[PDB]
């Protein structure tokens, strides 16, 4: 009795929307695409989802092909255009789809849990505030889909949102009554619960750490059971709680025998507990023992499975990568200290006949080449040519693999002598990227790259027969790999430098270069690499890249600019003009930048006819950091180019960079930093002003935990410029900034950053000599770093500090703290 | 020089499953 509700349509649309449905289900497809566009056209109604939903729910008398496909189809219609939803009519959806989920039919109970699942996720968890106690109160068990299928509800819905929940902070009443489920007797509605759980353990919430100490002593329980799916989520639990907790003796034994699983998938939910394990530092101390038994699952892995070799594509992440990253992680924390466990599977499995497993033995070697390098290193004289000569294997994979495992020890191939081993390895190389096949030309590339990488000038010989290979390869490529071939050749100017300027090699490189440059618009996407591949050349062709500066400089103007005026268009009226892609700008400055570093002065005529140094005024300012790293980048190469021209714009420049000091944007700090050394050293006594807005910011940069040494490198030689030109105002910070500075100079070469930076330094010191007294330890420490000093340099270092020395008691007792060879080299040397 | 997504982009992008 009491009372009740209900809805009621018509005779009307259910028989034209059931021959709708019917005649959507033809065996035809034209049928289909005309049929289903009709009816996602037919949605101009507010009644029409209670027209699909009463064909679900009180439609009893009509197949189930039909209303499941009326449910779906609903789903679609809400997930789908859900902004002109109708409320009152979507109150029927709700009711409906939440009181008749209990349905004996598993068709319907799916169709319908998917309703609820994606009305919740697409329709959000605030509208409707009375689904999830509803939900927790039928969980409470009765015949057997209900709590099933409210069950799994709660699974997607815990799956997709989550951080949501953290409805009165419903989670602490949530989590007992999936405990309640925890000791079920059906393994489906465990391995629901489970999976329900894994999701607010990442997130560290608040509501579980008081339901813990008892959750895991009962998860445990749950180790033996057999649905795949129970151990999947139970895995993938340990694994997402070894990140955020510090029973382990029995678990690595269970994990480890759960590693050797029938499941393929499950094997990985535990394999991800290695990474996680070797990532922490507790591994270290409590994984070394049982090892022996690891080491070989982890190889018996590694094998491609009977599926992905027909594939060959794959997918992102297996039982294949995760082993081999496994293995990295532990590579990685052992160093050399793991050559027994594996060393007598490599001298086997390398040589064997079934290629299927010396692919997995030439890939463990590529999985413990950074890890144990050091240790490595007295085998390889024979590894390497068995590796040569596999590169001439038929199989593709275990070519490509012979490619890569080969590239990792690019530096002891680059170590030794030329024509032993670096002049084999270019040539079968080079033969094996011309292949028939895609991943081998892909491959092969991405190892030429790492080989130029760590070979650097050993090239200047062969670079008639490296480009005559590399632009066969360029005519004769596809598409995806022709961006690595731009890595290539980029990689490859930026490695072998100013050799490259030869008319001829220009003859072999230049000519598809312009070609790929002529055929391609402005608006074409393609542009992103093929820039940046010219920007390295233009760095190594110099000044032999004159004749065709002025329309490659010409060009990368216009697009700054073209790019800088759609962006004034979306700053000023979103609604009616367009936003663009910023990457046009960034890559333009930086072949500009590389421009500027290949041509210097001999850029002079066209950067005072082109309105360039306002665009740049422009850039600096921009949102994304990378256009203020690319434009300061440039700025340094213009700056160190021509200041004729820039000296103006220099007034309205150091506040930009003022603000532009920000290690939160630490590819961008760097260049700024640049930026302001480039200026120094030509501003000269004149970049005096300047100072109290940059340096009181430097100094406090300088002196900062987990830095990149890149950054504290040219910040280093930015404060030795501006002490240089300005040493009156730089020179009392000395107290403060001279343990970094020098604590940090001591990786550098010797030219002339690091020469205009110790005169700096000198000059500083010169002027306040009180304020590196108690630490001048340190710059002794960096007075060792020179090898070639200039005459006056060298006089500046003997001259002074050898008043130092001579101000000879204090000094032996002094000085005997830091080693002989600095030692005898200081004393006998200045 | 420059903290280059060029050659970090360039670096990354080379193919490798290990």
């Amino acid at each position: 009795g009491s009372m009740e509700y209900e809805w009621k349509p018509d005779e009307q649309g259910l028989q034209q929307i059931l021959q709708l449905l019917k005649e959507s289900q033809s065996p035809d497809t034209t049928i289909q695409r005309t049929v289903q566009q009709k009816l996602e056209q037919l949605n101009q109604y507010p009644d029409f989802n209670n027209y699909l939903i009463f064909v679900l729910t009180k439609l009893k008398s009509e197949d189930e092909p039909t209303r499941s496909l009326s449910g779906l189809i609903l789903k679609n219609n809400v997930k789908a255009h859900f902004q002109n939803f109708p409320n009152g009519v979507t109150d029927f959806i709700k009711s409906e789809c939440l009181n008749n989920i209990g349905d004996s039919s598993p068709l319907i109970r799916a169709t319908v849990g998917i309703l609820i699942t994606t009305i919740a996720s697409k329709g959000e968890l605030q509208n409707w505030p009375d689904l999830l106690p509803k939900l927790c109160s039928l969980l409470d068990s009765e015949d057997y889909n209900t709590c099933e299928g409210a069950f799994g509800a709660l699974q997607k819905i815990c799956e997709d949102s989550a951080e949501i929940l953290d409805l009165d902070r419903p989670l602490n009443i949530m989590i007992p009554k999936f405990l309640q489920f925890f000791k079920h007797s059906s393994p489906k509605i465990r391995s629901h619960a489970v999976a329900c759980v894994n999701q607010f353990i990442i997130s560290r919430t608040q509501a579980l750490m008081l339901h813990i100490d008892s959750f895991i002593e009962n998860l445990f329980a749950l180790a033996g059971d057999e649905e795949p799916e129970v151990r999947k989520n139970v895995c993938r639990a340990l694994v997402m709680l070894l990140e955020v907790r510090m029973h382990m003796h029995n678990i690595v034994e269970y994990m480890l025998q759960r590693t050797q699983d029938q499941d393929e998938n499950v094997a990985l939910e535990a394999c991800e507990f290695w990474l996680t394990l070797a990532e922490q530092p507790i591994c270290k101390d409590v994984l070394v023992r049982h090892l022996p038994k690891l080491i070989p699952v982890l190889v018996n892995g590694m094998k491609y499975s009977d599926i992905d070799i027909i594939l060959l594509t794959i997918s992102d992440w297996n039982l294949r990568k995760c082993s081999a990253a496994a293995l990295d992680v532990l590579a990685n924390v052992y160093r050399d200290e793991l050559l027994p466990h594996i060393l007598p599977l490599l001298k086997e499995l390398l040589f064997h006949h079934e290629w299927v497993v010396k692919e997995s033995g030439i890939l463990v070697l590529g999985a413990i080449a950074e890890g144990c390098m050091q240790g490595m290193i007295p085998y390889l004289p024979e590894l390497i040519p068995h590796l040569i000569q596999c590169l001439s294997d038929k199989k593709a994979l275990v070519r490509s693999i012979t490619c890569w495992t080969l590239s990792r020890y690019a530096h002891w191939v680059v170590s030794q002598p030329p024509d032993t081993y670096l002049k084999p390895l270019m040539t079968e190389l080079l033969k094996r990227i011309l292949d028939s096949n895609k991943r081998v030309q892909e491959a092969a590339c991405s190892a030429f790259a790492t080989l130029e990488e760590e070979a650097c000038t050993e090239l200047v010989p062969y670079l008639a027969y490296i480009l005559d290979t590399l632009v066969f390869a360029f005519s004769k490529y596809q598409h995806k790999n022709l961006l690595i071939l731009y890595d290539a050749i980029g990689t490859l100017a930026d490695s072998v430098g100013h050799h490259l300027n030869k008319p001829e090699y220009i003859q072999m490189l230049m000519p598809p270069l312009i070609q790929k440059w002529n055929m391609l618009k402005d608006e074409d996407k393609d542009l992103f690499p093929l820039l940046e591949c010219l920007s390295s050349v233009a760095t190594a062709l110099q000044s032999g890249f004159l004749p065709y500066c002025e329309p490659v400089y010409q060009r990368c103007v216009n697009l700054v600019q073209k790019t800088l005026a759609q962006a004034m268009l979306n700053n000023a009226q979103p609604d009616q003009y367009e936003a663009p892609d910023k990457d046009f700008m960034i890559v333009a400055l930086d072949l500009l930048s590389g421009l500027a570093e290949g041509l210097g002065g001999n850029i002079e005529q066209l950067v005072a006819r082109s309105n360039i140094l306002t665009l740049m005024y422009q850039c600096m300012q921009d949102k994304m950091p990378e256009v203020r790293q690319s434009s300061f980048a440039l700025l340094g190469d213009l700056t160190k180019a021509c200041f004729q021209h820039v000296k103006p714009c220099i007034a309205d420049f150091m506040p930009i960079l003022g603000t532009n000091l920000n290690p939160e944007f630490i590819s961008v700090c760097n260049n700024a930093t640049w930026a302001i050394g480039e200026i120094s050293i030509q501003m000269g006594i004149e970049m005096q002003p300047y100072i109290p807005m940059v340096l009181h910011q430097l100094v406090e940069i300088i002196n900062r935990p987990n830095t990149p040494k890149t950054l504290l490198e040219n910040t280093a030689i930015t404060i030795g410029r501006l002490g240089y030109v300005c040493p009156q105002e730089v020179a009392p910070m000395l107290q403060q900034f001279i343990r970094p500075w020098c604590t940090s100079l001591r990786n550098i070469r010797d030219n002339e950053e690091k020469d205009s930076a110790f005169r700096g330094i000198c000059t500083m010191i010169s002027v306040n000599p009180s304020g590196v007294i108690q630490d001048f330890i340190f710059f002794c420490d960096a007075v060792a770093s020179w090898i070639n000093p200039k005459d006056d340099l060298r006089d500046m270092f003997c001259k002074i500090l050898h008043g130092f020395k001579n101000q000879d008691e204090n000094w032996r007792r002094f000085s005997d703290q830091f080693p002989l060879p600095l030692k005898e080299r200081l004393a006998a040397f200045y | 020089g420059k903290m280059d997504s060029r050659g970090e982009h360039r670096q990354d992008r080379r193919e490798r499953p290990y």
